[PDB]
């Protein structure tokens, strides 16, 4: 826990010297990243603010291969295409999901019902995405996070064209 | 819902037919005062008296209409130009501003119109070198760019050394 | 009325979604000629203009 | 045709040698990768706890 | 006094009726928090209405205005001499008065004369100007697009389609029948005399 | 204040509406913010729009340009004497003025004469110049292309395709009816006199 | 200033559009790691395009060149005297100028005269020379072959088939309509006079 | 109008997607000749140019 | 558009080496169709035919590439300029919807690039008085700034009264 | 950043009184380095040494103040002009959950000041045809608009055909 | 209708401020079509066209709102009056069925509003004798209360016998 | 097509992280919210007992 001055300068981070760190406000909003120099100082966006500063560890969730048995058989090796991908989340921020390399960010800000300066609380809901993946039976979809924050994934759904 | 900007210049000029009063404003504008009208090089005044004009369509996404009080003569030249102040006096609060899609659309729309008005002047009314000419790529080299003030009976002439443009008296 | 009717009933005319069904400028009325024609435009095919009326009725009163 | 399927994560990360074991009840309850996350005893997967410098 | 209409008079009432048709309760003052149905209805309303009024001569949507010759623009083909600006609110060109030689070419009208020309055209008009049959047709048609975009129900699309086509014909008949049918402008076997 | 309704004027409005019409709820305010679906929709948009304007005489997409660089064709064939480059912004050659002999051959126009002529052609135009019926037709057509891979139901895709064909006819009519039909330029039994 | 086209200009953009049509995201700069879809698309592209341009008279794909008599080869049958070399880039022989007696026999052209002959023929041309309607037709046709080779989905093949055949006719019309139809070279009841 | 009409109604003409449906340069009009023809191009078959009008009506007024 | 827009002129010009084909684009661009290329004053076209070029790097902060199909001759002048039409690149719903920083970044970055293209033409290809010159600070005083149209054989010459610039026919 | 941007030219010029040291900046500016100061056509340096100046008021909507170290002589010409770079180096995250009023106002205000600087140059320091003149409304017609490079002792002169401006040598 | 009906007149009149658009409806109403609006004696129409108005607040105890599309001029008289047709707004089955307090409240509230509209006209727009005057308490005595129809140029005048009101022609 | 389903409340209020667990036999026996009520052992939900001031 640190406090920035009127210029956003933060000192006393010697144990993080040379590292890339993120800053999280007390309201629970991640405001960005910066490098700590060799002397333990870094500059953050918010000035005159109490912040938590630390290093990102990136969560990654790759579900099991698509399993959609049909009347023909198990179809474990059949060509499959995912038309829709449902991400089911609780109390989460900064999510992104899809088929690599082009992922889709999951928004967490309601235009028309947001007051500037406030931190939107961790969000709950279902988001539907067209991943635009290939037709391989072992294709991979990824749920991950763009910047540090709360994250809970309660399930992943699909609409699969099973050829 | 967006306004007509792409390939729509903020200036138009017409050759009137005998007895015409209605002239289209083909570009969007936000306020009546931000539209300039000339007739044969003389700027008109909005009003109801003869020689004045009425205006409608402010806030429309596509444009409006200019209605002359006095019917025009054949081959009168009517020029309509958008001239909006480049400023921003409506701003968001630091504490109690609720961000809306209408707010964002409004702010981007007026900045796009401002930018289009600047580019309209640059494209139709100003001079420039052809983009492929071998001008100096350093803006600090002002040989071909900077102009001097012209005194009476003087033209712009590159000097004999080819180092700058200077005013040059030519007798009449 | 017969003169008005004959202009679009005696003459070969067509109905379509658009008069762009073929190119009038390159249309080549020659024996054996193939005219490029958009034979279907959206939901509607190009067809002869519908015949209507009872020509014999008018030339029985006259 | 189109089939609707779902996947929860109460069995954690599964070894790649299990990927032909559709007879087991774990095929829709696991993950190919579960990194920097934990499996709650519900089906959900939560980001792993952070650390505080001492 | 005049009795006010109970038919829809604003675009919000058109939208809320379409949302109710596909089964969701909706009030005009809570349209902002209408969720996916309100998001799609607002996005698709303008495109549907402009397309409809821009592809058919609806009498209630007609207008006219003088057109203007644009200086320094000179066509070089087929004897055309002038390029004329189309009105800003014009959504579908219909014809010119007086009927002389002209064509629509690009976004201009080409003429061979510099006299005063008036254009007859379609335009967007507010809902309070709509005939009630046309309003119900728009409600059905918009609901049909809400069925595709939101409900994802083939059953809903089948149920809406018959009503949508019926009210299109009725709205067209109601608009057309009020006035006489105009004659053709060109009658070659008579004009030649 | 005034109730305002208007047609799309930007590429983003077309693409976001098309994504709604394939029944996908993911937010597309911008192509960059729309994820993998939006970029694929934009890629197919570029191919579709030029293909559509390049295969039919839409009045709003017509343009003209004088051709003056006409050079000797040597060696040659069929009695052609000169060739000229088809301009790069020309997307579909329609006809030439005045009525000179010519053929489109490769990427050239071959002529038997050396004089300057005018080319009437089709060109790509921005959404701000599109008629509203055409805009809705493109929305459905683009949704039909995306729906090949992402639409769940065959009946739903057929419904989208039906909407594409319906608005194609209405857009073609609205474009065509504003002007008279031009006559044939070749009338052998009359010209022989 | 010339407006740059947004339609595809390279074979990689054609291929990536075809891959996106069957559902996969694809960038031009990552086409090398495109997996099975990219493997089949690049293998089948050259065969499909060459067969398409080699089976029909497309105006944009036309070319001409003088042909050459080959020494020491004597046809010995039907009165033919010389065997001539077909141009290297020739993909479909169309006709000869001047129109004298000739036949295509084997991979040669047999003639009875040693004057200068010019062959009119089809050839492969790069994508930047393609009309936009033809490009979209190739995208559909290539995507159809990707459905057979990769997706193994009968549903996908059914959905692509309608667009593929529609854009074949539209591309053919757009190519053909720009020029007058040429007359027959042989008219025996007139020529005999 | 009759002279204009006869040029494309009396003469044998065809509608197709393209005039490349057969090769006009090698077309051989002989008894027993087989002409290579693309009988269907895309969706549209090649067909006779559609007859339209009421020829008798025009030659009843004249 | 989660990139940063650097302060770089939207125009670059090279003198080609013998057989050179690759030329770097130092400024950001978002679409291939919005980058113009000239070679010795003749605009080129994208494609794979001889005399054409390929382009890569759209959406990148910098480091795009132009690849000529035909290798350039020694001292061929290659000009690369950004030309993106002014337009809205977003739409926002009036009802409660979603917002991302990607949406905002795309709008602001593209407007910054559009402004830079206008200012690049102003700085490198246009004439101006030196900023320190004593021009009238009221734009309604048009003595030094308004030009007339030039007839055949005419130059711009300040009149003998020193009240405005007029077209002047030159003699021997 | 939670400030208004007024409609004020981004350039001011003064004729100094005897011994005057303080000169007002009437236009907003966000950083001291983005302001250029000239005294009699010589650019000054910010500092405390004689012949230099100090500047204050960055970030205020009403502008700031220039304080010369050395008092100016009578009728010294002092020119102050804003010169902010046109770029964007601070961007939002992909999925922001906190958008401050200062950040959003900053992005909109920053582009308004950029456009005002461009427009100030073209309104006060550049040449243009009068808005009502019959210039060609097609920008592709460059007859009156494209200039050639001037060689030594040359002036701009419309050619005898009236088809373009060409460089013409004068040795008088 | 689970609201309470307050004792408020079913008519309100305002004198508009300069450019005013919003006017409050202090009395309850149930349907938008049952509220009449006049501006300077001319009845308006609901809608979004210029010269029309929007209305909100149906079913609310009070605090409805009239929003003019065109802003009113200074001292324009805006009159708002409730006019709901007298009708039965419920239907009850003779067979054993359900009943709720919402049904009863809706019936009694609407009947109270209908009575208030009648009494509002009687109290604010109609003539009456003062309640304390010595009028005949038998309504069959019509001397003071029954009026005759007026012909051209006639007034109501009690006859010389004091037995009834008769039409009286008034001369010069 | 129309499906006819029902739901009882034997398991009380269920945590939101269980809402993808259709494999469990509790999905049709619980409630998203059960506030100021109790679950009887028959599966019905009864209003919670009130209180008497002492």
């Amino acid at each position: 826990i640190v406090t920035s001055d009127s210029n956003g300068l933060v000192t006393g981070l010697t144990h993080l010297a040379g590292q890339q760190v993120y800053a999280i406000t007390e309201d629970g909003a991640t405001i960005g990243s910066s490098f700590v120099d060799a002397s333990g100082e870094t500059s953050v966006k918010n000035v005159n603010t109490t912040l938590t500063v630390g290093m990102q560890y990136k969560p990654e969730l790759i579900p099991m291969p698509l399993y959609a048995p049909t009347q023909m058989g198990d179809s474990l090796y059949a060509e499959k295409y995912v038309q829709d991908l449902y991400v089911d989340y609780v109390d989460s921020l900064y999510l992104q999901a899809g088929f690599r390399p082009q992922l889709t960010d999951i928004p967490n800000m309601h235009l028309g019902n947001y007051t500037l300066g406030q931190s939107v609380p961790p969000q709950t809901g279902i988001y539907r995405i067209c991943p635009r993946g290939d037709w391989e039976p072992r294709q991979e979809f990824v749920i991950t996070q763009s910047q540090p924050g709360p994250m809970t994934i309660i399930g992943v759904g699909y609409n699969v064209e099973v050829a | 819902s967006n306004i007509k900007i792409n390939d729509v210049f903020q200036r138009i000029q017409y050759a009137a037919s005998a007895g015409q009063t209605q002239f289209t404003i083909p570009f969007p504008f936000f306020d009546n005062e931000y539209v300039l009208v000339w007739q044969n090089g003389v700027q008109l005044v909005m009003g109801g008296a003869p020689g004045q004009y009425g205006i409608s369509g402010a806030g429309s996404p596509s444009g409006g209409l200019i209605t002359l009080v006095t019917p025009a003569a054949l081959n009168d030249i009517i020029t309509i130009q958008g001239d909006m102040p480049i400023d921003r006096t409506s701003i968001y609060s630091a504490t109690i501003s609720n961000l809306t899609g209408s707010d964002l659309n409004g702010d981007f729309n007026r900045e796009v119109v401002m930018m289009k008005q600047i580019q309209t002047t640059q494209a139709l009314l100003q001079l420039q070198y052809a983009p492929w000419l071998e001008v100096s790529q350093d803006p600090d080299v002002t040989k071909d760019r900077y102009l001097p003030l012209l005194g009476s009976g003087q033209v712009w002439r590159m000097n004999d050394s080819g180092t700058g443009i200077e005013a040059y008296t030519i007798d009449e | 009325d017969e003169l008005v009717a004959a202009a679009f009933q005696a003459n070969p005319m067509y109905m379509a979604a658009s008069d762009s069904a073929f190119n009038q400028q390159t249309f080549t009325p020659r024996p054996g000629s193939i005219v490029p024609v958009q034979m279907v435009q959206g939901e509607w095919p190009i067809k002869p203009f519908e015949q209507s009326g009872n020509i014999q009725f008018n030339a029985l009163l006259v | 045709p189109i089939r609707s399927i779902s996947n929860t994560f109460n069995r954690g990360e599964l070894d790649p040698t299990l990927f032909a074991r559709d007879d087991l009840d774990i095929y829709d309850k696991g993950a190919r990768k579960l990194r920097n996350m934990i499996a709650l005893w519900t089906g959900a997967a939560r980001i792993a706890p952070g650390t505080i410098y001492i | 006094m005049i009795e006010l209409t109970s038919a829809p008079t604003t675009k919000i009432e058109i939208i809320s009726a379409a949302i109710s048709m596909v089964g969701k309760q909706q009030t005009v003052n809570t349209i902002d928090g209408g969720g996916a149905l309100a998001i799609d209805a607002e996005k698709l309303y303008d495109t549907l209405v402009s397309a409809e009024l821009g592809s058919n001569r609806w009498r209630f949507a007609q207008a006219f205005q003088q057109i203007s010759i644009i200086t320094t623009l000179n066509p070089t083909f087929d004897g055309w001499l002038y390029e004329c600006q189309i009105p800003a609110d014009c959504i579908m060109v219909q014809y010119l008065y007086p009927n002389i030689q002209y064509i629509v070419f690009g976004d201009k009208i080409l003429t061979k004369s510099n006299q005063t020309f008036t254009l007859i055209y379609s335009r967007n008009v507010p809902v309070s100007k709509w005939p009630p049959p046309f309003s119900l047709y728009i409600v059905y048609h918009l609901a049909s697009m809400l069925g595709i975009s939101v409900t994802n129900s083939d059953r809903m699309l089948a149920r809406i389609s018959q009503g949508m086509e019926m009210w299109e014909s009725r709205a067209l008949f109601a608009d057309a029948q009020s006035s006489v049918t105009l004659p053709f402008r060109h009658n070659p076997y008579v004009d030649v005399r």
